[PDB]
């Protein structure tokens, strides 16, 4: 049966800015089947107030979702997006990037 | 311009822990405004967009109405489908639908379209006629020609040249403000020394609407699309949308390098250079 | 608006 590997996007809403409210986004996309696990760390921590859009497709009929959480960037903090699916062997965290 | 309407609908068996999970979402062109989720509390449909919450009652009560209707058809499909190939009760399937319309930039009918995927793959399709289909494989000819016979094609044709081009064009209407403007790509650069000899310029487009653009760069004109580190157009989650290009180049060369976009909402392409 | 009808794989 065909499966595909998410791609993975971790970044804020806005262009962020510390002591800034704001939005941190894990945006996964491009997978097959639809059963995904995707978590917010903050400091490797999970995030309990997280939110998720409605499942939705592409024309290629692979999956994507939007994850989401309110959050004010600190110059320490760290947050990353961690990603299960069944076409990784094992957990996928990418750290947010608040450069770029 | 031109507009669309798209309903996406999702249908995931799980054995032995009850009914399958169904998920639907609506879409004018790249605005989300409807979803329903079985497992929701609510059971109806529901808003996603503020210019489709004061729909009124009955707008609500009938497509909830339909939208479990819908659910109920893609229960009896998993279950169908299962037996055109023979496959085993325990593992857990997928059925997807996407119908919707398009019309010109006189709002109308340019197109409709009517598709199922089994398991991440096409299975049947509605041709461009509005009066033939494409099967995809053996079990798919089953329903080919059962919904040859059934005249199905017919009452989906006046669905799509009707009803759907009806309420996209009341929606566009309703959502004039949202769903009728372009919002241009806010531009800029950033520069990272990824050593003592090569840095990363990224470009970047931000708050843009609709979701098409082009982001390409260049060294003295000769695309680097090769070389371009290119990510998938993504969510703001405020309905605008985000993407950047990215270019490793060898420290003292920035001055060679432009990065250009082209976008709806711009009157003219931005070429940016890095100076 | 969703199709009222039920067409059946």
């Amino acid at each position: 049966m065909i499966q595909r590997t998410p791609k993975i996007q971790v970044y804020s809403r806005h262009p962020a800015e510390n002591g800034k409210s704001n939005f941190l986004n894990c945006y996964v996309s491009g997978f097959h089947p639809s059963d995904i696990e995707v978590d917010l760390l903050k400091n490797g921590e999970r995030i309990e107030k997280v939110e998720h859009s409605d499942l939705s497709f592409s024309k290629d009929w692979s999956f994507y979702l939007l994850y989401y959480t309110e959050f004010t960037p600190t110059e320490k903090d760290e947050y990353a997006c961690r990603v299960n699916h069944v076409t990784l062997s094992q957990p996928k965290i990418v750290k947010w990037d608040r450069d770029m | 311009g031109s507009h669309s309407m798209r309903y996406f609908f999702t249908s995931v068996s799980r054995p032995g822990r009850g009914e399958p999970r169904f998920i639907a979402v609506g879409y004018v062109d790249d605005t989300q405004f409807v979803r329903f989720d079985s497992d929701a509390a609510s059971q109806r449909m529901e808003p996603r967009a503020p210019w489709i919450e004061q729909e009124g009652p009955e707008y609500w009560d009938g497509e909830t109405r339909k939208v479990k209707a819908h659910s109920q058809t893609h229960r009896v499909d998993l279950g169908t489908l299962r037996g055109y190939y023979n496959q085993s009760e325990a593992g857990s399937h997928t059925v997807q639908r996407m119908y919707g319309c398009d019309v010109g930039s006189d709002w109308r009918f340019l197109r409709g379209y009517h598709q199922y995927a089994y398991d991440g793959k096409d299975y049947i399709a509605l041709k461009e006629d509005l009066r033939s289909w494409t099967a995809a494989d053996m079990a798919a000819q089953t329903t080919k020609h059962k919904w040859e016979a059934a005249h199905v094609a017919e009452q989906l044709r006046a669905y799509l040249e009707g009803t759907c081009v009806e309420w996209l064009r009341r929606y566009l209407e309703n959502g004039k403000e949202t769903l009728q403007r372009t919002d241009a790509p806010k531009t800029h650069m950033t520069h990272h020394a990824v050593s003592d000899h090569e840095a990363t310029l990224r470009c970047w487009a931000l708050s843009f609407y609709p979701a098409e653009i082009t982001l390409t760069w260049q060294r003295d004109g000769e695309d680097q699309t090769q070389d371009t580190e290119l990510v998938e157009t993504r969510p703001a989650g405020d309905g605008t949308f985000q993407k950047w290009a990215a270019v490793v180049v060898p420290s003292g060369q920035e001055q060679r390098y432009t990065c250009h976009v082209q976008h709806e909402g711009l009157p003219k392409p931005l070429t940016l250079r890095w100076e | 608006k969703l199709t009222p009808l039920c067409v059946t794989l």
